[PDB]
């Protein structure tokens, strides 16, 4: 998970 | 927004709808190429390829089980380009070139005609 | 093999998925949350949740056009859950993260349940 | 496109  | 991204979802989505079609789960049109037949989902179809995004949308041809391509397409062509369209992964080869870039202008594929056009520039 | 591949492809593949969606373009499913309906493709629910793909996968099941989930399910949890199967984004938030930690739980999307643990678990 |  990632901050887009 | 302030949303989280799970960076493997669309790569997984697409595996699973390839898990789909090869076990011709939920399958809802065959496309006839020549004699051979090929069995998709319409709205994997669509999301690939300007053509079956055209003909998906008309309000009669929405609704047909079957749909036959142009005789000048090549089966094997398309074969590759529907591989392509359920994994990202494009079998191009020296031998299938031609046919593969023809199928790629038909079923209108922007992506693969560009690396077509690209691979054949360098030869 | 010796193929190549679009990195973009599978993104560029669910985001048109997801504009087919927003315009309800064949969708052959309505989920019904409470007294909340939501339309989707029976595929891309099945590749992101392990409840849709044995519902779907169901001789009898797989012909519903209706599915009824649990009264317990909460519809915002849901829509945040079926805006992630489209987009890759979860719009998870202090105020929802119990409602969709539940609810990808029943749906069995081990990805988000995932993620949800460990967020209450920094909290 | 890449080498996979
Ligand atoms: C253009 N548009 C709004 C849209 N929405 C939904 C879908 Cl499924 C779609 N697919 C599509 C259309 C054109 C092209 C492609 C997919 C691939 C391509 O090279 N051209 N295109
Ligand atoms: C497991 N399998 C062969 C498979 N093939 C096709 C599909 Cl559409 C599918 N989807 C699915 C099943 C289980 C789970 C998911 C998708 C997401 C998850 O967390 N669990 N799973
Ligand atoms: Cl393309
Ligand atoms: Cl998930």
């Amino acid at each position: 998970w990632v901050i887009p | 927004d302030s949303c989280i991204q799970f960076t493997r979802h669309a790569s997984d989505v697409l595996l699973n709808l390839n898990r789909l079609r090869s076990r011709d789960i939920l399958t809802d049109v065959v496309i006839v190429v020549s004699r051979e037949q090929f069995r998709a989902h319409k709205t994997v179809l669509m999301a690939c390829s300007g053509l079956f995004y055209s003909i998906f949308t008309d309000q009669l041809k929405c609704n047909l089980s079957v749909i036959n391509l142009d005789p000048e397409i090549n089966p094997e062509g398309f074969c590759i380009l529907l591989d392509f369209m359920y994994t990202s992964r494009l079998n191009l080869r020296e031998g299938n070139i031609m046919a593969v870039m023809a199928t790629a202008m038909y079923l209108q594929m922007e992506h693969v005609v560009d690396t077509c056009r690209k691979f054949i520039k360098a030869s």
